[PDB]
C-alpha cells in the first residue's frame, strides 16, 4: 500500500489544499510519496520535504509543464506508476485536481472517486451526492484507487517534522496537443475563500456591485473572505471565482455570514458545514433561515453598516 | 465539424430529494426529472456553433433507461440534428457511472467521426465531474474543461476556462473534448413548433454491447444516507444582540 499525492502549487508556493490531502493520504496507513511537477519546483520540493508524513518527494521540473496541462502531466504520472506501483493516487478536489485525476484514471482504466469527505478503510470512502444532500459510502475494488479529497474535510498536515528524500522523476517526451496561452487572475488582498476562518457572502439582495463595498468593509473588521451566489456573479457584481456552492467553491469556515442570499439548494451545498451560520435577510420565509444558527429579518443596508460600526 | 453532445437525464435541480428508507438510493419514482443544467449549456453551445456555420452536424447522445429519450428529444428541439440513445435497463442503469459513459462516448466519437465532443462539466446528481476528462483520456484527445468561452480558429480551439483564482486560456488541437461551465451561455427554450418537429427527428437506439463496451463496475455503493441534520437556530431582534451572541460563543 503506497500513496502518491499530486502536489498543487504555483509561484514557488504550495497550494494549501495539498496539505489537507496529505492528511487524508496518511489515513490510508501506507507510505506516502509526493510528486511535484512544473517549470520551477526547487523551492516547493524543499518545503514538502519538511511536511510531516511524507516519505518521498519526486521532482519533475521542465518547461513542458507550463500551465500544468493534463495531457503533459498524465504521461509523467503513468511513468511514475509503472516504476513505483502505487495503490492509491490522490490530489485535492480543486480545479486542478478535478481536471487532472479523471484523465489519469482513464489511462489506468479504473473508476475514480470524486471529492471524498471521509476514509473508512483503504478501499471504502464517503462522498456527497445531490448537492450535498445525501452521503454515499462507496467500496472501491479497483487495482489502483484514484480519488480527489475535499480540503475542508481533513486538517492540514504540519509543515514541519517531516523528513523526505527528494528524487528526480521519470520524465517523458512532450505530447503537445494543447497549449497554455494566458490567464487572468482576480487580484485581491482578502484571504482565500477556501481557507478563511470567516466568510461574508452576498447575493442578489445587494442590488449592485458598488453596494458590495459594504461587505468588504464588514469583511475587514472580521479579516474575512468575501464570497457570493450565482445571482451576484451573473449580475456582474463580482467575478465567478467568488461563487460559493455546488458549481463553485466549498467552504466550511468557523463563521459564515450570508447577506441578501435566499439560501437555495445549490448555494447551501458549498457552506452548510460551516460551524456557525448567520443570515441577514428581510424575508422571514427565506430558506437560509432553516440552516442559520443566528438570523435577523431585516434590511442588510441597515444591519450591515451597523455591524461594521459595532465592530469598530 | 461534426459535434457529439452528451446529455444526461437527472432529477430536476429545484427538487428537494428524499433518501430511500432502505438506504439504497434516493427516491426517483414520481419525481420530476429534466436535462442536467450543465448539459443544456453544452447543447446550446453546439447549436450556436452550427448557427455561426462553423459546425455542420450536432448529434445528441444519452445513456440510460427508456426515459432518456425525452432528454434527447429536448436536445433535438433545441437544434440537435439527430439523437443516439444508448439503452441500459433501469436495474443496470443504477450501476452506470462516468467510466462506462466515457467508454461509450469514446467508441461513438470514432464511430461517428466527430471532431468535437461537448459535455457538461458535471451532473447535479452524482456530482462526479469526471466523464469529459475520462472520454478525452480514452480518446487521447486534448480536454478543455470548465469552459466559459469557446472559439473555433480553423483547426484549433481557443478555450477560456474557469479556474480557482480566475480565468485561463488554452488552445487545443482538434479533435478535442470540451466540458461546459454555467458561465458559457444561457440556453434557449425550445418552442412548440420545434418540440413538434423534434418528434419527427429520429433517435437511433443501440446497446453498450453493440459498441463493445463492458458495463462491469468495481465500485459498489454500500449505502446512501441523509446528512446529519442541523440544530434549529434563533432569530435576533437587533444587530447589537447578534454581535453579542457571536461574541459570547467565541466567533467574534
Ligand atoms: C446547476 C446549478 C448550479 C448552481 N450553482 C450555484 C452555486 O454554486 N452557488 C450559488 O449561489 N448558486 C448556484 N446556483 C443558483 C441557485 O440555484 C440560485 O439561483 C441562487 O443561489 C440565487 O441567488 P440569491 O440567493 O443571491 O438570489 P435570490 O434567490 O433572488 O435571493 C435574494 C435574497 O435577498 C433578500 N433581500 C433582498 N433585498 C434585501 C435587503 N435589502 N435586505 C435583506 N435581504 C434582502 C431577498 O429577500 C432574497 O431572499 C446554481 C443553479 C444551478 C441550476
Ligand atoms: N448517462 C449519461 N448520458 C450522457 N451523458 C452523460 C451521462 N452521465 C454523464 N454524462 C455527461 O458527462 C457530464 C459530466 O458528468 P459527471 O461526470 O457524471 O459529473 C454530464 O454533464 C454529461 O454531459
Amino acid at each position: 500500500q503506497s500513496t502518491l499525492v499530486i502536489a498543487e502549487h504555483a509561484n514557488d508556493s504550495l497550494a494549501p489544499i495539498t496539505l489537507n490531502t496529505i492528511t487524508a493520504a496518511t489515513r490510508l496507513g501506507g507510505e506516502v510519496s509526493c510528486l511535484v511537477a512544473g517549470t520551477k519546483c526547487d523551492k516547493v520540493a524543499q518545503d514538502l520535504c519538511k511536511v510531516a508524513g511524507i516519505a518521498k518527494v519526486l521532482v519533475a521540473q521542465h518547461d513542458v509543464y507550463k500551465g500544468l496541462l493534463p495531457e503533459e502531466l498524465t504521461p509523467l504520472i503513468l511513468a511514475t506508476q509503472k516504476q513505483f506501483n502505487y495503490t492509491h493516487i490522490c490530489a485535492g478536489a480543486s480545479a486542478f485536481g478535478k481536471n487532472l485525476l479523471p484523465r489519469v484514471a482513464a489511462k489506468l482504466e479504473v473508476a475514480p472517486i470524486s471529492d471524498i469527505i471521509a476514509i473508512k478503510s483503504p478501499d471504502t470512502f464517503v462522498r456527497t451526492i445531490y448537492a450535498g444532500n445525501a452521503l454515499c459510502t462507496v467500496k472501491c475494488d479497483e487495482k489502483v484507487k484514484v480519488f480527489s479529497v475535499r480540503g475542508t474535510s481533513f486538517d492540514a498536515a504540519a509543515t514541519s517534522g517531516g523528513s523526505a528524500s527528494s528524487e528526480k522523476a521519470s520524465s517523458t517526451s512532450p505530447v503537445e496537443i494543447s497549449e497554455w496561452l494566458d490567464q487572468k487572475l482576480t487580484k485581491s488582498d482578502r484571504p482565500e475563500l477556501t481557507g478563511a476562518k470567516v466568510v461574508v457572502s452576498g447575493g442578489r439582495g445587494l442590488k449592485s456591485g458598488e453596494n458590495f463595498k459594504l461587505l468588504y468593509d464588514l469583511a475587514d473588521q472580521l479579516h474575512a473572505a468575501v464570497g457570493a451566489s450565482r445571482a451576484a456573479v451573473d449580475a456582474g457584481f463580482v467575478p465567478n471565482d467568488m461563487q460559493v456552492g455546488q458549481t463553485g467553491k466549498i467552504v466550511a469556515p468557523e463563521l459564515y455570514i450570508a447577506v441578501g442570499i435566499s439560501g437555495a439548494i445549490q448555494h447551501l451545498a458549498g457552506m452548510k458545514d460551516s460551524k456557525t451560520i448567520v443570515a441577514i435577510n428581510k424575508d422571514p420565509e427565506a430558506p437560509i433561515f432553516q440552516v442559520a444558527d443566528y438570523g435577523i429579518v431585516a434590511d442588510l443596508f441597515k444591519v450591515v453598516p451597523e455591524m461594521t460600526e459595532i465592530l469598530k | 465539424l461534426r459535434v457529439l453532445v452528451a446529455v444526461k437525464r437527472v432529477i430536476d435541480y429545484a427538487v428537494k430529494i428524499r433518501v430511500k428508507p432502505d438506504r439504497t438510493g434516493v427516491v426517483t419514482d414520481g419525481v420530476k426529472h429534466s436535462m442536467n443544467p450543465f448539459c443544456e449549456i453544452a447543447v446550446e453551445e453546439a447549436v450556436r456553433l452550427k448557427e455561426k456555420k462553423l459546425v455542420k452536424e450536432v448529434i445528441a447522445v444519452s445513456c440510460g433507461p427508456a426515459q432518456c429519450q425525452e432528454t434527447i428529444r429536448t436536445a433535438l428541439a433545441m437544434g440537435a440534428d439527430r439523437g443516439i440513445h444508448v439503452e441500459v435497463p433501469p436495474a443496470e442503469a443504477e450501476r452506470l457511472g462516468p467510466l462506462q459513459v466515457a467508454r461509450v462516448l469514446a467508441k461513438l466519437a470514432e464511430k461517428e467521426k466527430v471532431d468535437l465532443v461537448l459535455l457538461g462539466k458535471q451532473a447535479i446528481d452524482d456530482d462526479c465531474n469526471q466523464t469529459g476528462q475520462m472520454t478525452a483520456g480514452f480518446l487521447d484527445w486534448p480536454q478543455g474543461t470548465f469552459a466559459s468561452q469557446v472559439t473555433l480558429e480553423g483547426d484549433k480551439l481557443k478555450v477560456e476556462r474557469e479556474i480557482d483564482g480566475g480565468l485561463e486560456t488554452l488552445r487545443l488541437k482538434l479533435p478535442a473534448v470540451v466540458t461546459a461551465d454555467l458561465r458559457l451561455n444561457e440556453p434557449r427554450y425550445a418552442t412548440l413548433p420545434n418540440i413538434m418537429k423534434a418528434k419527427k427527428k429520429k433517435i437511433e437506439v443501440i446497446k453498450p454491447g453493440d459498441l463493445g463496451v463492458d458495463l462491469t463496475s468495481k465500485l459498489s455503493v454500500i449505502s446512501v444516507e441523509d446528512p446529519p441534520q442541523r440544530t434549529a437556530g434563533v432569530k435576533v431582534e437587533t444587530t447589537e444582540d447578534l454581535v453579542a451572541k457571536l461574541k459570547e460563543i467565541g466567533r467574534i
